[PDB]
């Protein structure tokens, strides 16, 4: 039938002015474009087939050709930006938006998917899809009393497409579009399907990746407790974006950070900071570093949840990128913490792993650590214990790392480092 | 302040 047609034969069938011949040829094109390996997208574009496919989207009396052309165009739009542009340039956006109202679920679903690929290209096409009025009919498809009545594949495609409308920066999505989408997104974030939850979390992570005003729009919707819950999911594809969203939120105000703490996030961190997935440990440690950049009462919560030993652990042994986040977490802690909090940090064993990292060939982490040490010495001065600290550092071999850093190429490193030796070691 | 800035596919092809 329609298996392995040449593009030439597809063109012949499409040019026939016989709707059924055109349907067979469009199906043949769909099969080429859906094959496992190397779909001939550029060949199909070069043959001038896009305008015909777009015209077929409007064939209400022939729902099969609407479906086949929708699938063909979805796959062309799944390619490079130039390939996606060819689909947009053919007038596909409003044609697909019209198909959202199709009585045929499999057709409206394909239109949802195609619009997701187009919006996924970047901010410009995202915003163009929004200008053509895609949001109202997309949200209308989810306006049911219980999401569980929808087919799960259908619901997953809608959630994914909505997440692409929330994605990308420079610019971020229109504020009014975000407000319009948020209530449905919150509902999806409470739906019990792992893929819907993952893509909902991804969407929330995009919406919180920005200025405090953007974070506030999300936090105000009361989603933090649900994010904290999903943070404890067993599925890594859910934990990953849930953690990114939580991490994003704590880059915000002290008050936004406090919502995360109030929701119980810190109790999940012993497991996150020891997670066998390197990326999870790194993101969790980055998150901790922004929490220890917070108020003294928020640092105290980190202490009370027993998280300081976990930071000592990550500093002692982790992927180097994670160790650098831990170094940051410590410098922030020592910068904002009380004397008592800083004393507690040393008692937990921070000094030796801090000193061991001074042999890293990374200027930034060296600067960060020297800052922490300086901060810890300033606390020692207030207790008159600079000598005890001076001894701890010498004993673990930290002093002849600091001494050697006096000859380092970077100005801050050699400078801070010189300062430390005269000041506490001379 | 001292706060610091910092796998879903962007596009999907329908196969089979």
């Amino acid at each position: 039938g329609t298996v392995n047609w040449s593009v030439e034969d597809i063109v012949k069938g499409i040019n026939s002015n016989n709707l059924e011949s055109q349907l067979q040829a469009t199906q043949a094109a769909r099969k080429l474009l859906s094959r496992e390996k190397q779909p001939p997208i550029d060949n199909i574009i070069r043959a001038g087939l896009i305008p015909k496919f777009v015209s077929f989207l409007g064939k209400t009396d022939c729902s099969p050709i609407q479906f086949e052309s929708a699938w063909a165009l979805t796959n062309i739009a799944s390619g490079t930006s130039e390939q996606t542009k060819a689909v947009v340039d053919g007038g596909a956006i409003p044609a697909f938006i019209s198909l959202l109202a199709s009585p045929h679920a499999h057709i409206s679903e394909q239109a949802v998917w195609a619009l997701g690929n187009i919006a996924g290209d970047g901010s410009a096409f995202r915003d163009l899809v929004i200008k053509h009025g895609a949001i109202d009919p997309l949200l209308a498809l989810l306006a049911v009393p219980d999401l569980s009545t929808l087919a799960c594949g259908y619901l997953r495609n809608l959630t994914w497409t909505l997440s692409n409308l929330c994605r990308n920066k420079n610019p971020a999505p229109p504020l009014d579009a975000v407000e319009q989408i948020l209530p449905t997104l919150v509902r999806l974030l409470h739906h019990n399907d792992p893929e819907v939850l993952a893509d909902s979390c991804w969407a929330i992570s995009y919406l919180t990746d920005g200025p405090n005003e953007r974070i506030e729009m999300v936090v105000k919707k009361g989603v933090v407790p649900q994010l904290v819950k999903l943070l404890g999911a067993t599925e890594l594809p859910i934990v990953t974006p849930a953690l990114r969203a939580i991490g994003n939120i704590v880059t915000g105000t002290d008050e936004q950070t406090q919502k995360v703490i109030d929701a119980g996030a810190l109790a999940v961190f012993p497991s996150l900071l020891t997670n066998p997935k390197t990326n999870i440990q790194k993101e969790a440690t980055w998150t901790m570093s922004n929490i220890t950049a917070g108020r003294q009462d928020q640092i105290q919560q980190v202490v009370n949840h027993g998280l300081v030993p976990f930071l000592v652990g990550v500093l002692s042994k982790a992927d180097f990128k994670t160790q650098k986040e831990a170094a940051w977490a410590i410098t922030n802690y020592t910068s904002g913490g009380t004397v008592e909090q800083i004393v507690y940090l040393v008692h937990c064993g921070i000094i030796e792993p801090l000193m061991n990292l001074l042999s890293a060939k990374d200027t930034k982490i060296i600067q960060v650590i020297l800052d922490a040490i300086s901060n810890i010495f300033q606390a020692a001065e207030k207790l008159g214990e600079t000598e005890k600290l001076s001894i701890m550092i010498e004993e673990c071999g930290g002093l002849d790392k600091i001494e050697a850093l006096q000859r380092h190429e970077n100005e801050s490193v050699y400078k801070a480092s010189l300062n430390l030796i005269e000041k506490y070691f001379s | 302040s001292r706060k610091r800035a910092r796998e879903q596919p962007s596009k999907r092809r329908r196969v089979e």
